[PDB]
């Protein structure tokens, strides 16, 4: 799993990818865990698949109710500290890392990252899931705070394509959705599509040199790829 | 499993069922516990059956050995001797075995019973396997020295069948031999439930 | 990791008075899927007139088999050119299961053949050489399924009428392929077809025998 | 298991026999202990296990046969209802917090009939319990590690219709066989016996 | 560093053998450039499951044997059953030494026309069929591999069974976690044993039902 | 297991307007015998009969349970319970204690006396049902039951065929099974009437 | 067990094989694993059989109660959420693995329900222990909007799949379609494996098993 | 352990008695069964174990005895020697292969000049060795359950002059008392003594 | 640990953390984990520290014996030999990752990696140490094949600190050293003039908006810094 959440002037762009994995195989192909939570808030879910839908559909219950009850809208921290709480009292029974990233018109964009622990931290940007850990050298080293919001989308699309082309637990279809005081955006792009991949990589066409025909000479000259040569 | 020997005044009786069961499905019904030695010495089976059936196979070639090299035949002193020795040097290796060894050397019957530690006692009554503790009850009940062989034949089988009806494990037929000073007769092999209904008629 | 592995499948004997039906379900299967339909290394003949037959691990009774062989070949070596009789092979059979007892084979194996006189006998044994010969006898993950059914149909007990005549080739036949064919039905493990290997003292014929493929 | 209890029904009584060891780990603290307990004028029980669970349960037993005794008039219960009724109390206590009772019974009794209207069991009975809440009528049956010992020996002994001198005797040879095969000490066996009359100590077996 | 599944199947004239060319090391997918399937003699070829080390290892220790067997004696080269012979009692002894060699490998071969397929485990399992397949290739590749044979029992030509075998990598990269969209696929046939370039199959990621909104948890 | 630690064996077997159901008569304590005389056959009611195999306790407290149940049953609903409701009161009575399950497994037999349809049912520890046309076995020779019913059965029984098909099944099954035996009880139940039988078996 | 789901033109085609195993052995050869839900839902089921008949059962009985509160016809989406919220509130502990079609007015709703209660929308599910065996033949066939026919053959296909490669699963397959107005079950869709070998039928003549007491009562 | 052994010391002889249990788990195999093994013609050890090591480890101490007797044409060892040779042989055998001798022995003896140039050891000699290989001259020793409750009773009633009758009594307080307190049915107590003839085999107390 | 090699047109550069670590607590800040073997082949250790210097002191003795036996210069292959038979013989009692880099006259220069499993791969660049997870999809979008000997040194340091930024068990200082024709030349640069860390990353100036304030509105503005304030 491959979730993250990055921050534009305008709102916030979530990106993750389509892939539920029991291990070793793969059970879903096309999920999606970029989740509703009210019209402009969404979440990210990372780990027990049961575990987070359950959570996010409580908050979205306890949301909803809650702009009934105000009659205005909600920000976004309303729905990190639901999550906050409702994570930090499950924390020994649940598997789940959230973020938390949405527009309101108070605090424009903002996203809030809760790790397994039950923590709540306010983030310029987001990562979360096993595919994450190949992104922070990537965003150290690529990311610039301050894009627009194409750029932004792009930006979150190739880092979710570099991701999952190293983790093996991630791939499959990539989705976005942007967040900001317009109409909410949804995206998805398919793998044959996809920004970045090793197999289109051209620096790893050729084979590693391991099957060497035999020889007089200690040269080496090629792996043997015919039974004659 | 169930099996007993005791000696009386006339030589040794040995008696044996004919169960092996693998946990709780039924393997066999027609197992030989008694393992024929020699014509002169009788063994029995109880726990591990190959381990029983090699080291007795081992034990009479040896005592085949003995009477070869030394031109006379081997006690029965000897013969457990050399069961439990082997057994105790296969002491912690995981070895199943109890048997009895009976005879009629020159010095008269001899019973012996030697487990799977290397242990050798020589008494007049044994009954070894599950089945036992039903066996001793009839068997030390009726059990005396001046017994005659076709009573010591009777209370053994009849101790062999109560074992049968009572243990899960015990079972088959009962099979009866009879050790004097010519060597052993197999004196008797009776299906269980017929010897029921001759015990307990109508 | 484990150097043990149960690969199913069933094999079953019946000695008769000048023959013996020796028969094993072909069927190789793994860790849940299922390597081939047609795996004939369940039976093996050691001479013109001797077979195993094993169940369990695969690669282990190759490796019996090939031993046995070996030891056929230098018994026949060491006599002359006679080949061993159907109880020195079970014996030696027993002697080297028992040998292996610290490391056993995880093999249940049965070996067949017919006597001096030429009658059928069978014999059969644990993992650690346990041998005990009988005129019938099954093993295998389908056991339990077939020789309740065989003790009923040849032992005819609880039976008040006159017993039946000696059963022939042909009818031997027929009820192990009756039993394999129930077994098939109700046993998840064995079941694509049934190899037979009927030994008489005018060589020995082989037949094939179709199950379900489920 | 330690002790051994030993009961068997004949045409005119019950007798049941029950090993006084109470002991420490290898100690014995006493050898004279009687684990028979009277319930009714005409219905005990033999008890193998520990002390306190077995208190416990013959006193619970009793005392509520006694308050049904005053609840219902002085009138008498069966013995398959109060066997019955025991039966229930252990298999309840197989699923309790507190956990099952870690005894074993053998109930013994005999049945007369309570009012001229009567028309139930008049001979002897006799039950075996196990601790999970097992009950089985059976002519004969025992607890402990002499148990075995004893069930082969009624099974080649034991008759319908013996005496009760007989039944003494074989009650004796029980008791002897297992004080000869069981490796632990039942020295004494505490015999009892339930006839028309009621409940008998019997000294002569010990 | 582990290999994938291996797939193999048997045409009418010769022996088709499919793998990715992936290592991976864990979850982590290390090497996207292996070439896998290893040529053995003059007449066959080896791909494993499993652990790349212990693979390494056996098949430079059954080359090593027939190449100097080959060159020590005026003998001719071993057969492909008699390779894959040597290689099963090579792993069974090495499973009987408590120091097993953790791969399942499939073998196949060609010589002077008659073909052979095989596979065999790491704790000494063979077997012969008209289709093998190891790891997740068993479950996955192997029912529509056996499929295919029996909607046809006269035989595949070589495109009918490359055209079942590229959909058989089409799928295990669908389903399979640890695996890339790169494949090689050694041919033997009479002439020797063949491996081709790497290459990809094409791919559907277009469902209407895997759409944002289908698929969404509100 | 606790499942095998009292012994016992139950089947039932579907003849045309008939079923036998068949029991042994063991009862023991994992290899002893307590008693050989123990039947594990119940009857409800002119139609349908029930046997009970697992821990004896939990056959006993699970047949009281079940007499409670029948008889405020026809206490209540004027009128006997049928097969298919019986069978679905055992299942829902089952499930309840899903998690503190009872070790019992029974197998239940029914014949509609206007009808003649027979419905056979075997129902797992925790209530999953299992209704064939052809027969059901539980017990410790349940393996062996199987395979001697599938090698036996027939579909258009008579009563007496179909009695002496469960018989040998049964004698069969229990002589290769170490916790089961001593002869065995069987109830042929037809439309007209109900026999009750009591069959030979080894004192093994 | 396996147990698929395909979403074709205008509704749900189901599928199932139809073998319960009592533990490595086969109890029933004609399980039925189809279950019903509404008029225009059902659920096929896996795992523990017990555990799939009872909260299948709940989940109709509440759907049918609902029904006749509301009036209307019942929505998957509705049956989801309660089988899902059942599901969860165990933990995994009621192990049944369910996947749920209907039809409604929104089309139609194909989804999984795994026994710790996540779920999956999808336009083509397979579930059970043979569930991989046949997920490979729905990857290698599946198109966007198939005929009847070609759904209920693509179904018949892959629970085939899982019949022959799976140890636990064959003996039928079980094909119910579920369109807008009509739910059509079929058992004997097909039967790969028939009756081969018939028996013997070895007669046993009334009288030979010895009889000890004989009771007769007359109803 | 679950045969005790017990022995004292006097000024004349030394008494020992060991329990002819045999048991099969709860099983009582035979109660008459000597673990009183004499090594010499004044010297004998009481031991306490299952059978196969304790026959094992007299059988080889009294062989290897028997052939120091020839090598030193028939010069007999004295009761120190023979027991610092056992305790050797223990003691090599707890850091051994195939472990240690799961023994417990009590040694008696009693020394005589060997010639008229011996200035040795003139009375008798007890030892105590457990199966570690402790060894400790001691006035009375006692092994298993019922050690504990003859060392008190010892503690109370042992004196170095004791005659042989009282002695015999003292011994039969003893197993008296083992018989008593301990769960174990130890029945028979084969007891022995060593003086200045020898050994002998006192059949009175048992 | 970090360690990594990378090949270039000449010969290779081998990059590597100085950092032994006890868990948490740093035993050495100035570790040498780039190891001669022979003048122009070298290797980098990563795991047990004890058990890569043993094979490493083991396999250069054992070519050093080499050299004076055949009288000429070794090849890269052989060490990679000599490394993989010594580490597949003892992969069930050592924890060690090698990667032997090097150049001879023959075959240019050359990088091999062994993991702990005991393989060998030829290839282009290798990375190892628990700091590698993070440098993959690091250069699967920064590292271009075909680098000048400058330019590779350069990025294997960027790649190295990169590393130890994200890196609790690596840090301190770059060792790098570089193997060709010409003769080995080594460079060592220190943490406080790293070519990244995150200290002085603009990016990562502005602190997490965490210590709220109490305030009347919902609106988030900065955390407070100050008691009055
Ligand atoms: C002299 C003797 C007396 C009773 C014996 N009893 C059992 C036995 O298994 N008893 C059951 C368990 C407890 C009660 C029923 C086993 C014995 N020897 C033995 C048999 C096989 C292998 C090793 C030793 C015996 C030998």
């Amino acid at each position: 799993t491959t979730i993250l959440a990055v921050s534009y002037n305008g709102g916030v762009v979530l990106a993750a990818d389509s892939r539920t994995s029991s291990g070793t195989y793969v059970v879903n192909r096309a999920s999606n865990k970029l989740t509703k939570l009210t019209k402009k808030i969404y979440c990210c879910r990372s780990g027990s698949a049961a575990d987070t839908q359950a959570l996010a559909e409580r908050v979205s219950n306890y949301l909803g109710s809650y702009q009934t009850d105000i009659g205005a809208g909600v920000n976004v921290a309303t729905a990190a500290n639901l999550f906050q709480k409702m994570c930090y009292m499950n924390r020994w029974n649940i598997s789940a890392g959230i973020i938390v990233a949405g527009y309101d018109p108070i605090n424009g964009g903002s996203v809030y990252s809760i790790p397994s622990g039950g923590s709540c931290v306010k983030l310029d940007y987001a990562l979360g899931g096993s595919g994450s850990i190949f992104l922070y050298s990537f965003f150290d080293a690529n990311y610039k705070p301050g894009m627009s919001k194409s750029e932004c989308v792009a930006f979150c699309q190739r880092a979710v394509a570099h991701a999952y082309s190293r983790d093996g637990s991630s791939g499959g279809l990539i989705r976005t959705i942007t967040l900001d005081a317009d109409e909410p955006e949804d995206q998805t792009i398919p793998w044959n599509r996809s920004p970045y991949c090793m197999e289109k990589d051209p620096k790893y066409v050729t084979q590693a040199t391991q099957n060497q025909p035999f020889s007089s000479s200690a040269k080496i000259t090629g792996n043997r790829m015919s039974s004659t040569g | 499993t169930t099996t007993l020997a005791f000696r009386f005044n006339g030589g040794i009786i040995v008696a044996v069922d004919s169960r092996a069961s693998t946990g709780q499905y039924i393997a066999s019904q027609t197992v030989m516990k008694v393992l024929e030695i020699n014509d002169y010495l009788l063994g029995t089976l109880a726990g591990g059956a190959a381990d029983c059936q090699y080291w007795e196979r081992v034990l009479g070639m040896e005592c085949r050995l003995w009477e070869l090299r030394n031109g006379s035949r081997i006690t029965v002193a000897a013969a457990s001797k050399i069961l439990a020795n082997i057994t105790y040097a296969y002491r912690n290796h995981g070895l199943s075995m109890g048997t009895m060894v009976a005879g009629w050397d020159q010095f008269g019957p001899s019973l012996y019973y030697v487990d799977d530690k290397g242990s050798r006692v020589k008494q007049d009554l044994f009954s070894v396997g599950s089945g036992s503790i039903y066996a001793y009850g009839v068997l030390d009940t009726g059990y005396r020295k001046d017994l005659s062989v076709e009573d010591a034949c009777d209370l053994a089988r009849r101790s062999i069948f109560h074992a049968t009806y009572r243990d899960g494990a015990s079972g088959g037929i009962v099979t009866v031999y009879h050790v004097h000073e010519k060597g052993w007769t197999k004196i008797s092999r009776d299906d269980q439930t017929k010897l029921y209904h001759r015990y307990f008629p109508s | 990791w484990s150097p043990y592995q149960d690969n199913g499948g069933t094999t079953a004997a019946i000695a008769g008075k000048d023959f013996v039906i020796l028969a094993g379900d072909t069927r190789l299967n793994g860790d849940f899927c299922l390597h081939s339909r047609h795996d004939q290394s369940k039976i093996f003949q050691l001479t013109p007139y001797t077979y195993m037959a094993s169940n369990g691990m695969q690669a282990d009774r190759l490796q019996l088999q090939q031993m046995l062989k070996y030891r056929v070949k230098w018994y026949k070596y060491n006599n002359g050119g006679k080949v061993p009789s159907t109880k020195a092979i079970a014996q030696l059979m027993s002697t080297m299961l028992y040998h292996r007892r610290f490391f056993p084979y995880y093999t249940f194996n049965m070996v067949v053949g017919l006597d001096e006189e030429g009658h059928g006998v069978c014999y059969s044994y644990d993992a650690v050489g346990s041998t005990e010969p009988f005129l019938y006898g099954t093993r295998g993950s389908a056991a339990s399924f077939v020789e309740p059914l065989l003790d009923c149909l040849i032992n005819r007990q609880h039976m008040t009428s006159q017993a039946p005549p000696e059963m022939t080739k042909e009818e031997t036949l027929a009820m192990l392929k009756n039993a394999f064919t129930g077994a098939a039905e109700r046993d998840i493990y064995t079941g694509d077809s049934v190899s037979f290997f009927i030994i008489t003292k005018d060589g020995v014929q082989q037949e094939s025998f179709e199950l379900r493929k489920d | 298991m330690a002790e051994t209890a030993i009961a068997f029904r004949c045409k005119d009584y019950v007798m049941v026999a029950a090993a006084g060891l109470n002991a420490f780990y290898y100690i014995k603290i006493t050898d004279a202990e009687d684990k028979i307990t009277q319930l009714d004028t005409h219905q005990l029980v033999a008890c193998t296990g520990e002390n306190g669970p077995r208190v416990n349960f013959t006193e619970y037993i009793k005392c509520n046969l006694a308050l049904n005794r005053m609840r219902q008039h002085g009138r008498h219960s069966s013995c398959e209802s109060t066997a019955n009724f025991m039966r229930n109390c252990l298999a309840s206590a197989i699923r309790s917090r507190e956990g099952a009772y870690q005894v074993n019974c053998l109930f013994a009794g005999y049945d007369t009939p309570v009012s001229e209207d009567d028309d139930g069991v008049v001979g002897p009975q006799l039950f075996y319990m196990d601790y999970l809440g097992t009950l089985q009528a059976v002519p004969y049956g025992c607890h402990g590690y002499g148990a075995c010992f004893v069930t082969a020996l009624l099974d080649r002994l034991w008759r319908p219709d013996l005496s009760q001198q007989e039944g003494l005797e074989l009650m004796q040879k029980c008791c002897d066989e297992v004080k000869r095969r069981v490796i632990i000490s039942n020295s004494y066996f505490f015999v009892k016996a339930v006839t028309k009359n009621g409940v008998e100590v019997i000294t002569a077996v010990h | 560093a582990s290999g994938g599944s291996v797939i193999a199947i048997k045409y009418k004239g010769g022996v088709l053998m499919a793998a990715d060319t992936l290592l991976s090391y864990g979850s982590l997918a290390k090497w996207p450039n292996i070439p896998r399937i290893r040529l053995l003699g003059s007449h066959s070829a080896v791909c494993a499951t499993g652990s790349y080390a212990d693979f390494q290892m056996m098949a430079k220790q059954v080359e090593d044997n027939i190449e100097r067997q080959k060159m020590y004696h005026n003998v001719d080269e071993l057969s492909p059953s008699e390779v894959f012979s040597y290689l099963h009692r090579s792993i069974y002894q090495k499973r009987c030494d408590f120091d097993p060699c953790l791969c399942q490998m499939v073998f196949i071969g060609v010589r002077d026309g008659e073909t052979f397929l095989a596979g065999v485990d790491d704790v000494g399992t063979r077997w012969e069929d008209d289709c093998i397949a190891t790891g997740y290739g068993a479950y996955i590749a192997l029912p529509l591999l056996r499929q295919a044979l029996e909607k046809n029992p006269d035989g595949l030509s070589r495109g009918e069974a490359m055209r079942i075998l590229t959909d058989c990598l089409r799928v295990l990269f669908y389903r399979e976690c640890r695996a890339i969209n790169k494949f090689q696929v050694a041919d033997a046939a009479s002439d020797g044993v063949r491996i081709s370039e790497p290459f990809d199959v094409e791919t559907h990621w277009e469902y209407e039902g895997y759409c944002f909104e289908k698929t969404a948890i509100i | 297991s606790i499942m095998a630690y009292s012994g016992g064996s139950v089947m039932a077997m579907a003849g045309k307007e008939c079923f036998v159901i068949i029991s042994d008569n063991r009862l023991g304590e994992q290899l002893k015998t307590i008693s050989t005389e123990v039947p594990k056959l119940h009857v409800v009611n002119d139609s349908i009969v029930y046997g009970l195999t697992g821990l004896r306790t939990d056959q006993q407290t699970f047949a009281n349970k079940v007499q409670f149940r029948t008889e405020m049953y026809k206490l209540r609903e004027e009128r006997d319970i049928t097969g298919k409701a019986f069978a679905a009161m055992i299942t829902s009575m089952l499930y309840e204690a899903r998690f503190g399950p009872w070790f019992v497994e029974p197998v239940i037999g029914s014949i509609d006396k206007s009808t003649g349809e027979v419905y056979l049912c075997a129902t797992d520890l925790i209530g999953a049902p299992c209704e064939p046309e052809d027969y059901v076995c539980a017990g410790t020779a349940a393996e062996s039951l199987h395979g001697m019913c599938e090698a036996l059965w027939r579909p258009g029984m008579s009563p007496e065929e179909l009695f002496e098909i469960a018989a040998q099944a049964m004698l069969s099954a229990c002589d290769r099974d170490s916790l089961s035996g001593y002869g065995a009880v069987a109830m042929i139940v037809t439309k007209d009437k109900v026999t009750t039988r009591l069959i030979k078996g080894r004192k093994d | 067990t396996t147990i698929v789901g395909v979403v074709y033109r205008d509704g749900v085609v189901l599928g199932a094989d139809t073998r319960a195993t009592e533990g490595s052995i086969v109890a029933d050869k004609r399980c039925r694993k189809i279950h019903y839900m509404a008029p225009n839902i059902m659920c096929c089921g896996a795992g523990t059989s017990a555990d799939t008949e009872a909260v299948t059962n709940m989940v109709s009985s509440h759907l049918a109660l609902h029904r006749l509160e509301t009036g209307k016809q019942s929505r998957v989406l509705e049956a989801l959420t309660l089988l899902k919220r059942h599901l969860y509130r165990y933990q995994g502990h009621v192990s049944a693995a369910l996947v749920l079609g209907g039809v409604d007015v929104e089309g139609p709703f194909l989804a999984t329900i795994a026994p710790h209660g996540s779920t999956d929308r999808l336009p083509f599910v397979t579930m059970g222990s043979g569930s991989i065996a046949a997920m490979a033949q729905l990857e290698a066939a599946y198109k966007d909007n198939m005929t009847c026919e070609e759904a209920k053959e693509l179904v018949a296909s892959a629970i085939r799949k899982g019949i022959f490669n799976d140890p636990y699963s064959g003996t039928q397959v079980d094909v119910c379609v579920i369109t807008k107005d009509k739910t059509e079950l079929t058992i004997g869709y097909d039967k790969p494996n028939e009756r081969m070998y018939p028996r013997q039928e070895v007669l046993l003549p009334p009288g030979t098993t010895p009889v000890l007491k004989e009771e007769i009562r007359q109803l």
